[PDB]
């Protein structure tokens, strides 16, 4: 009953930025969490940034940073993703997600926690 | 103000706050209230001892404050009871 969907992604060079965003559809009123992933080819999903409901808490990858900053709008139920000063280590397919959680301040930080999932987009970055 | 409270546990958060990671979870007691820990499973039945925090914050739309009350867990513990 809830539907994600991604945009933004693309091929950027080396130390250029790109600003990904997930819209939120249906009932939106269930979630709280909201994260962005990665998936390499044949390589494990992992996470990249999540933020609480209320925005006040976010969490973080190490190698992304002071790199990656998310934030949310929820009178327009979006959460985006600022990538700025991207390496070829950040290309992937990015997915957005939600958790059902009933929790204001806390941000989940595992992944199969999340309960939906965008489709993805596709982020190239080229040396 | 302290309380001591019987359930099932109905979903469980790893999570984050405050610099702080936390593990919560969802208690059904039918109502719910969440426990927060600074062999507990989903559909445990356990008894919880701790703190009940009304734990007020401001809703970013309405702007109107609301209880999001839990059960601080530090002196706490939640044991596995089924
Ligand atoms: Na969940």
């Amino acid at each position: 009953q809830v539907q994600l969907q991604e945009s933004g992604g693309g091929l950027v060079q080396a130390g250029g930025s790109l600003r990904l965003s997930c819209a939120a559809s249906g009932r939106t009123s269930s979630l709280y969490s909201m994260g962005w992933f990665r998936q390499a080819p044949g390589k494990e999903r992992e996470f990249v940034a999540a933020i609480s409901r209320n925005g006040a808490n976010t969490y973080y990858t190490d190698s992304v940073k002071g790199r990656f900053t998310i934030s949310r709008d929820n009178a327009k139920n979006t959460v985006e993703l600022q990538m700025n000063s991207l390496k070829p280590e950040d290309t992937a397919v990015y997915y957005c997600a939600a958790d059902r959680f009933p929790t204001m301040e806390v941000v989940t930080i595992m992944t199969n926690e999340y309960d939906y999932w965008g489709q993805g987009t596709q982020v190239t970055v080229s040396s | 103000s302290n309380a001591l409270m019987i359930g099932r546990i109905a979903d469980v958060q790893h999570g984050f706050l405050g610099a702080m990671t936390v593990t919560q979870y969802v208690l059904e007691v039918k109502e719910f209230i969440v426990i927060r820990c600074m062999q507990v499973k989903l559909g445990s039945r356990v008894l919880v001892q701790g703190t009940l925090r009304m734990n007020r914050h401001v809703d970013d739309v309405s702007k109107r404050l609301h209880a999001y009350p839990f059960i601080q867990v530090v002196l706490g513990y939640v044991k596995v009871v089924g």
